[PDB]
């Protein structure tokens, strides 16, 4: 939905681009090299994810334990008090 | 099952994904080439070999799940099983040079091209291409086939990649 | 003697000025006959026909050219200066194009290629993928949103609310925009 | 004031003659030239300077009105409320209506509309009125059918203009 | 050896290869310039000069072998063979040119036009079509070389005098 | 000479060489216009005016010097010394024209045709040459509206072919 | 003697950088739609040969281009001349068919530094405030932009004063050394 | 197959730097504008080939490239010679494809330090004017760019024997070594 | 969200510029030196390493085997822990 | 070769900054001052030797004639059981 959106919007926005690479690589398995060689932002990569419908509002488990790996427990919060 | 529906899914593909599925639709429609996806999908009605299954087969493939939910209310369990339960629509050898194109960036088709410049043309690599128009350029010159892969197998070794010559090992070995 | 000097004006215009003119008029022109449209020729020939464009009556190319930013043509071929375009164009009477479009552009005007790539990320909802394309610009992109109405003078809130996930500053131009309507 | 209409129709465009056609559709095999709506009209008797002036601004070319008419906008515009018959308000929303659609969405309009047409092909949106009307499912009253197709090419102003045109009348 | 090879040669081959399929085909249609493919080899066909040898000689030139296996059902080897003891139709002039166009890029058919403006009068403007141009004034024929080989031996573009020099060893 | 050699060369011809040639021929087809160069090539041969000479002096003016040796077996040095010597049937106003016309581009010739459709009431140059010849304003003894005109269009090149062709002629 | 292999071999020694600088000093004689698709020297070359201003006779226009771009080296390899002969015939008034304005500009672009320039890029938002703040923006087009809107000119030179003596004193001293001749 | 296995596997083993002196040692074969896209030794080598001077049966001219900038490894994995079998080829006169004059500036920019490198471009900044003040280029872009202004010619070096000699003293040596074998 | 690919990325954050830069020495054999030229921390290392299927979870003895040299061992720790 | 590689990658883990000076110094004759001028460690100066092919797998007595300068045996033995 659209507060979804803009919660993936903004959860994206605040990445660095280590933490980009980081993000890109850990994600190696599920995107193929092709589609993660021409992605620049978070977003884009969140929208890819999307494509698979592995990541959704119904089950964004997966984003959580991706904020986790980052070390980044504030935005983890956040999403979890985005449902909230 | 009308033109709805098609026109709908023609409209929520880029360009990326168009050159895909025309490469994998080859083999369905081979007595003419379609120039769009609208086309070939308009042919294959008419021809009656499209139906709800294959176009879920063709989604399945091309890897946009969200597509079968959204346009076909299906999920990737009611393709599964009808991909179990009904013969496939594409050659396995079709879907495997797929997902060896998937792996492929532009840092390694220019290896590619410059590795296999003798026996293709060398005006034709000049423009961007990808492996798929590769692996088409080579299909014309009756070079790689689906029960004949070992120069395509050296190829991707003499580049050092072990995992895609483990694929092909893979593959040959399931037929 | 006057044909010669609108031949000069269009000689100097390339690409993006002739696509930001065409999004200029386009409620003077209808789509079906912008798009043979390739300069500024052919522009100007069309206005021509509409009678809005004379040897006599000078004003609508007057105010056009001052829209886009283009001082130079105004004071070199049109002999015109800056100050007295302004006083004219301060006349609620006189501005033959609306504050809707000038204010659209000014908005394309202060969004770079990554802003666009964000108004590009944020509207999937709206705009099909394949209209998308990775490559229209965003005057493109705004006259995909009139076309669906989602985007019109009294629906400003997608725009609004996408200014402020992207950037404060077009929210300064938007709701001076409103404040002046 | 009598050969002047060699002058008018010389100076206009094929996609604006077939427009034009498409206007007189209202008033057999169509002709081509404009000579036989002259005799038609003259014989009638509504044949008038008013109503090649109405024409014109509803064909949108008053540089034409001004150099052979010698009258502007204003004047057929005050000409028009006299009696605004010669052509149907239907006729011009058809027409407004053509006149907002590039190659795409009459591409896309003729291949959504191949469903129940037999396959007949190169041709404008405004030539594809006229194979609707010969089905007749095109009425003046009812537009159900082309408002279901222009709904799912995304376009939903001209919706909005259909509608309002038809809660007018 | 049937009439319908003919359309489903037609169907298979895109414009791009049926080009220089025409321009292979010029010289020997020396009275008739057909705009298409099929009129072309209709008109072969008719004249009886084309046959199921032609046809595979020809296909084999465009460098289709797909064709070749599918319809024809012949290998190379065979389609070798059968040009090394059969004399062939085209001339080794007309595939040494096509050979030459294949492998010059759109960045150096733009040089050498603007250098050979001076003898004659991104635009999508191929070698094929300056060639033949150029045969239409009479300045490249198979006796006469010099001109394309020194223009090409300007442009910093060796190896495709190299074939020229050969070809011109060969007779 | 023969019906067979004209109509071979009128088979071999391309559209834009027919279009050229009939333009070409516009001087000496002022008493009947042929629509179809085929007619025109009849009408020639009807009068005598299609001789061996005139038909080498109209191959060589379209530049086709293939279809000069293949058929008349003749070459470039042979055909430009009977122009030396034989008269032009031909003036050499409508070659200059013609030269102009091969030189422009489609976008300098709708410039051309935006410039000047003020003066008149898809077009190619030669087609704007020949109606305003039709409208009497360029004749081959006045060419300022055609200098001029040029000029304007930043093409000074063509000038210098104009005035060149002025005082050669004077 | 081939007067187009001369033009092919000057115009194959030229990368994108000066096809950019030449085509910036020649702004006056070739409009700004005309120059969009110019990629390579070749066509730069065709459309000076077309106003008469390049040809086997007349060279004194290929000569003044090529000094002034300080590529020396093709005005003796190829059109054999040298660098004093230049001098003295650029000396003499009445030859210079470019204005002291575009080669002042172009002086002034060659003498700043990267950290000069992304300085006066910064400096710049004082008066035309910011059209887009890219830094991808070179010098030449940032002149040709204020040109446009009649910020800079032959005889409006205020800003340009005015942002230099923030960053360095030598354009200062190369602006008056131009106004001298005034 | 097996020559374009051996040409991309010697080009998979070159990295950016010897890549800037690869290109910069064929300056005289390869003309300016097509060495601006070359980004990698694979459009060098074909490039080279090209111009019909690297062939399955010609290895001299990339057996030279190759101990030019000491990468002898290289040499004996793939090409199999020596140092020796190498040295005494190019040693007798008609052989070296290189100019005496190339090799001689690079071996000059082997043996230049940073620091020596700061005081070379304070030498004979009188010239070229503070127009390329920036330290983050290295000694063969100030070569090109003296090269372009024909202050350092194949027959005018008094330039760079001035400033070497008062930077140093061992390039003067190599300087004059390079005229007495002339 | 694979456990090798976590337990790599948890190894790689892990290592310093020296450390990065004697890793990159020692594996000179295998990966090329233009490879190695743009690699910046040891993710792409790793990475890069994964394509020629020396390194797979399915055996890990070169990591064991690098990380020896390194002589750094809360790594071989969690390696050794991460198979059990 | 891995067991070159390592060996010597152990032997240069234990030089010191004044013992990368002297050896510096010692080789300053073989390469020019550019190339051994940014080198930081006993490793770099290695992998620019193997360069030039002094240094090779198959002969190593330049190895331990450059370390005897230093007096350093136990390199040297170490070397030797290597090379046994």
């Amino acid at each position: 939905m659209d507060p979804f959106l803009v919660l993936l919007h903004s959860v994206s926005s605040s990445l660095s681009s280590s933490e980009l690479t980081e993000l890109k690589f850990l994600c190696l398995g599920r995107v193929g090299k092709r589609k993660l060689e021409r992605v620049q932002s978070g977003l884009d990569l969140f929208s890819m994810l999307l494509e698979q419908n592995d990541l959704e509002p119904g089950h964004t488990e997966l984003l959580r334990e991706l904020l986790a790996s980052l070390r980044r427990h504030d935005l983890l919060r956040r999403v979890d008090d985005f449902e909230a | 099952m009308s033109a709805e529906v098609i026109h709908q899914v023609e409209e929520a593909l880029d360009t990326d994904e168009k050159e895909m599925l025309l490469f994998l639709c080859r083999d369905v429609a081979i007595d003419v080439v379609p120039p769009n996806v609208r086309d070939l999908l308009d042919i294959l009605r008419e021809r009656g070999k499209l139906s709800v299954g294959d176009l879920a087969e063709l989604l399945y493939r091309v890897r946009r799940f969200d597509l079968l939910k959204r346009i076909l209310k299906m999920d990737r369990k009611a393709v599964e099983t009808h991909l179990l339960r009904n013969p496939h629509l594409v050659s396995d050898y079709r879907v495997l040079m797929a997902e060896i194109g998937e792996d492929l960036d532009k840092s390694d088709v220019s290896s590619l091209i410059f590795l296999m410049k003798d026996y293709m043309g060398r005006g034709k690599i000049s423009k961007e291409k990808s492996f798929l128009d590769l692996v088409v350029e080579l299909e014309k010159l009756n070079l790689v086939a689906p029960d004949q892969l070992d120069l395509l197998e050296k190829c991707l070794k003499n580049i050092h990649r072990i995992d895609l010559k483990t694929k092909i090992q893979k593959y040959k070995q399931s037929v | 003697d006057f044909s010669r000097n609108l031949y000069d004006i269009g000689e100097q215009l390339d690409s993006e000025d002739l696509a930001s003119l065409k999004f200029l008029s386009l409620d003077y022109i209808p789509q079906r006959k912008q798009e043979p449209i390739k300069d500024a020729l052919m522009l100007f020939q069309r206005l021509q026909e509409k009678r809005m464009l004379e040897e006599s009556n000078l004003s609508f190319l007057k105010e056009l050219l001052f829209r886009i930013n283009r001082l130079d043509l105004l004071i070199t071929y049109l002999n015109t200066r800056k100050e007295e375009m302004e006083r004219e164009l301060q006349t609620p009477g006189r501005a033959q194009i609306s504050a809707y479009r000038v204010m659209l552009y000014q908005i394309s005007e202060e969004v770079s290629r990554s802003e666009l790539r964000s108004f590009k990320g944020g509207l999937q909802e709206e705009i099909s993928k394949c209209k998308l394309d990775d490559d229209m610009n965003l005057l493109d992109i705004f006259i995909e949103m009139e076309k669906r109405v989602i985007l019109g003078e009294g629906k400003l809130d997608i725009l609004k609310r996408v200014c402020a996930q992207i950037n404060k500053s077009l929210l300064k131009i938007i709701n001076d925009y409103e404040e002046f309507s």
